[PDB]
């Protein structure tokens, strides 16, 4: 339609959204059905062998490397100084409690030196301990879990540990140099309470068991490869369901390929593995990381409303629902005695001993939200789109079809069509001839080479190939 | 004022015993002298003393408190926010209990003794370090402190810990803000994700195959014949972990072109253009 | 005493004259008795004259409530918030003025002619409308204005207009940061245009034209070759003056492909999803 005319905004109060039909968290839905999920037989990660490649070699990058950033030195020491211990303290007095801690810069302790270049596969690591997992114990009722509140508390000190390495990982375990975990107050930003969450569970621990072992933190090596050591990927369909997937591989390419399908036009080029059914590069998103935060809304503050949450078990099933018994644990009947313990330095406090779950530790805890991790929000959808993005159609332009039902039409769902029709919209869209037509495109493509040459300058390259596709 | 109660004969532990194993004590007597189950309040004054000592041998940090506790004799200097007691009624604890944690005793069941703290921290995370999670401590405020948080979240959401913030009987607990990577692809609701997925043209409309690299390993998505971007995927069991199995990775699908082409890629390519241009 | 004070002959035009002669009369005498340049009593009180007959003569109410006046004898009622007077002298200004627009001269809530604080509002303004410049038809708190918006204004350009602020009858000091309007094509910020393009993978390598919405109707636009998804595609000309000399045009591309297929069609698309995929 034809607006042209406008209003004023004022700022007088902040405009509230209307709620919708939304969160079904109290008939628990499974969602096993067609779930596939533990259809590969354990699998786990393929790590292990009598030593297979990489030994001797080892791929040598840096100037001897060693002692990795923190070699110190000393004498020839600078600016890694001012990161910390810029002052030392006192050289004896009373803060030199020691003064040779490396001992002629480490001894024959086994061979030391760090590096993290002999071997990455040879080790008796079962490879099927990926940091640690937990489920939301059982499936339950769901729903009750808000919560959600505020802080009058913001800030500290700062603790950027790590802030590039710590628990970081890929996939399985790679890094764990942090406090722990991680270790800080909102001493940066906070965008809002019920903002990003209007439903923060916390009370969801499971269980754990089968442990009471945890010292093989090494699944491949270290840093370099810690973890996942060997992952292939090559499966008829593992996707899941969407759209209407028939089951189809399609995608082979060899009915003649000029000689031959294995490469032909290609004898070698360094190792690549490029052209293998699937490679080059591809894969685009990788990092993503948006800019913009959409809100941040500091709104729906403390509302202490929450009458059910600070009850540690009542009227529950019993603490023997989750797994009933995963092994013994309690009873592990490992050795007749405690143990010869003489003088170990200290006893085997560890903070563990065979880990063991709590009391009720993962079953309702009368709250019931020890079985739910919420489940609605926001889901988008996003089929609420293409129906008139101005005024909204309201019947008229679109009657029968408000949105689902475009079937007959095909297209199914489609919500990326911000042209397809749009313009014009069944109402006195006039255009015309007009000044708002001027136009020239200079986006990614007709740029230097063909154009105007390179530039108008020594930047200049001769960097364009014709027979394939490449800078 | 001196009455030094000794945590380890509270929960029927030697000294010696191991945290792990104190804390099995801790559940025999937390079955034992559970409030509800056993509708006794002696008993649950009994279960305060058992919560008492479990909230100085709960954690590695309140742990080594009490075992640097007779060597140290200064009370630990309260951490800004306080000491957390989640379950644990500090303000019915022992005088002893009220010199060493004194500076910061929360009032968790003291009906008013302070309005909680409500401490709300950030943390840097991954998303398969979200899968991981675990059982792990952290240091928040000055106050170092153990949890297993339940394995998954979503950038600038909330991880709730009840009754492990800062002072007060109204629980202000912990909230973790998470500050994801220069990694977050999977938005999670529930143990369900939101990702997207690069599909290029040609396979969109075979019907091939595109890899989306999830927190456990590399599914290979089977695309259907001819995909629109701005469709949606279900990845069934490629969320984070549940009872029934994982959630569903949600994958917007983007149709993309791999730009530049072979002489027979691009033939084909303006070939169907013009079959485009023939539709005028 | 209704001394009928001659607007017109005020502003130095007959009493025929339209919005727009009143405009340009308004102008000229606010450039040749600028008070700001030729600060001299005079010229400046003088000044205030050519505002009180442009306080009426600017805004459509108040405009049809002195042409009224003299046909009606009666005051035309006042808008739901009174008569505004736009940061303008009115304790100075005729008793005509003051006894005609007297019955409901705003004040906000003092009612006795008070004056209105500085205040920052937010301008939604249509695209097509911001491309031409003018008069601008803005009504919000019982007053109806007509705001000048610059031909080719960009989002946050502040337009500081008295009128529209807090509550008086020389009404508050107002910042029009213009948000341009949530309208189906554009969102012009800094100097250049932020739109979406919807386009099917073979007119996206080979580059061919589509139907693309512009602010005085739809233009025919030979999309870019090798046009990926997720990418903005950077059409100069189109944005408005200003840092860069003149704006591009940024398109949000959303590759499509036919959905339907025919035989061959179908052939030649698997052609390259084999030879793509297998040979990647």
């Amino acid at each position: 339609m034809k607006q042209s005319t406008i209003a004023l905004a004022l700022l007088p109060l902040l405009f509230t959204p209307v709620t919708k039909a939304r969160t079904p968290e109290m008939p628990v839905l499974e969602n096993r059905a067609a779930q596939g999920d533990i259809t590969a037989p354990g699998g786990a990660r393929r790590l292990t062998g009598d030593q297979t490649a990489a030994l001797r070699d080892s791929l040598s990058d840096k100037p001897a490397k060693n002692i990795i950033l923190l070699i110190g030195d000393g004498m020839g020491d600078s600016e890694i100084t001012a990161a910390r211990n810029y002052a030392e303290g006192a050289g004896g007095f009373f803060k030199g409690i020691d003064a040779l801690p490396l001992t002629g810069q480490y001894t024959h302790y086994a061979l030391n030196k760090k590096t993290g270049k002999p071997d990455y596969v040879t080790d008796s690591a079962a490879s099927a301990t990926a940091w640690s997992t937990g489920v939301k114990t059982y499936n339950g009722a769901l729903g009750v879990d808000i919560h959600e509140k505020d802080h009058p508390t913001i800030l500290e000190m700062a603790k950027a540990a790590g802030l590039a390495t710590g628990n970081v990982s890929t996939a399985e375990l790679q890094d764990a140099t942090p406090a722990a975990l991680v270790a800080h107050v909102t001493s940066r930003k906070c965008y809002g309470p019920s903002a990003t969450s209007e439903k923060c569970p916390g009370n969801a621990l499971e269980k754990g068991g089968k442990g009471s072992i945890t010292e093989q933190l090494l699944n491949a090596r270290a840093d370099v490869t810690l973890g996942g050591g060997a992952k292939t990927f090559a499966e008829t369909a593992t996707a899941g369901e969407w759209q209407g997937k028939t089951l189809r591989e399609q995608a082979q390419a060899r009915g003649y390929q000029l000689v031959s399908d294995a490469a032909s036009l290609n004898s070698v080029t360094e190792a690549n593995q490029q052209k293998p059914l699937l490679g080059l590069f591809a894969d685009g998103n990788m990092p993503v990381r948006w800019l913009g935060p959409k809100a941040t809304y500091h709104g729906n503050i403390d509302k202490p409303a929450v009458t059910c949450t600070p009850n540690p078990q009542r009227n529950d099933s019993v603490p023997t629902l989750a797994q009933m018994t995963d092994k013994a644990i309690e009873l592990l009947s490992k050795n007749e005695k405690g143990f010869f313990l003489q003088v170990e330095g200290a006893s085997i406090d560890k903070q563990d001993h065979a880990a063991n779950p709590c009391g009720q530790i993962g079953e309702t805890v009368d709250l019931d939200e020890a079985v739910q991790r919420a489940l609605e929000f926001a889901k988008k959808e996003g089929n609420t789109l293409v129906i008139v993005t101005a005024d909204h159609a309201h019947a008229s332009q679109i009657v029968a079809p408000d949105t689902k039902a475009p079937g007959l039409t095909q297209a199914l769902n489609t919500k990326d069509g911000a042209v397809m029709v749009m313009s014009y919209g069944n109402s006195e869209e006039d255009s015309q001839e007009h000044t708002g037509s001027q136009l020239r495109i200079a986006a990614y493509g007709p740029h230097a080479a063909n154009v105007v040459g390179l530039t108008d300058q020594t930047d200049l390259f001769y960097t364009m190939k014709a027979a394939l596709g490449l800078k | 004022m001196a009455a030094k109660k000794d945590y380890y004969a509270i929960l029927g532990v030697p000294r010696n015993a191991t945290q792990e194993e104190i804390k099995r004590a801790y559940k025999r007597l937390a079955r034992q002298y559970h409030p509800d189950v056993n509708k006794s309040p002696e008993a649950e004054e009994k279960f305060k003393e058992i919560n008492e000592a479990y909230a100085v041998l709960s954690d590695p940090e309140k742990r080594r408190i009490y075992d640097t506790y007779g060597t140290t004799e200064a009370p630990p200097p309260p951490p800004p926010g306080g000491y957390d007691f989640s379950g644990f009624d500090v303000e019915d604890f022992s005088e002893f209990f009220q010199e060493l944690f004194g500076p910061g005793l929360f009032g968790g069941f003291g009906r008013r003794s302070r309005k909680g703290r409500d401490l709300r921290a950030e943390l840097p995370l991954t998303l398969e370090e979200a899968f991981h999670g675990g059982e792990r401590v952290v240091e928040v405020a000055g106050r170092r402190v153990s949890v297993r948080i339940p394995p998954g979240v979503r950038e600038g959401s909330v991880i709730r810990v009840p009754g492990m913030g800062g002072q007060g009987n109204p629980p202000g607990d912990l909230l973790l803000v998470v500050r994801l990577l220069p990694h977050p692809v999977f938005r999670l609701e529930g143990q369900d994700l939101y990702a997207t997925l690069d599909v290029p043209a040609p396979i969109a409309v075979v019907g091939g195959k595109v890899r989306a690299m999830t927190l456990e390993g590399p599914v290979e998505v089977a695309v259907p014949p001819r995909t629109q971007a701005g469709r949606k995927l279900r990845l069934k069991g490629k969320g984070f972990p549940g009872p029934a199995g994982r959630g569903d990775l949600y994958l917007e699908v983007r149709i993309t072109i791999p730009e530049r082409l072979t002489p027979e890629e691009e033939a084909l390519w303006k070939k169907l253009a013009e079959a485009y241009y023939a539709r005028a």
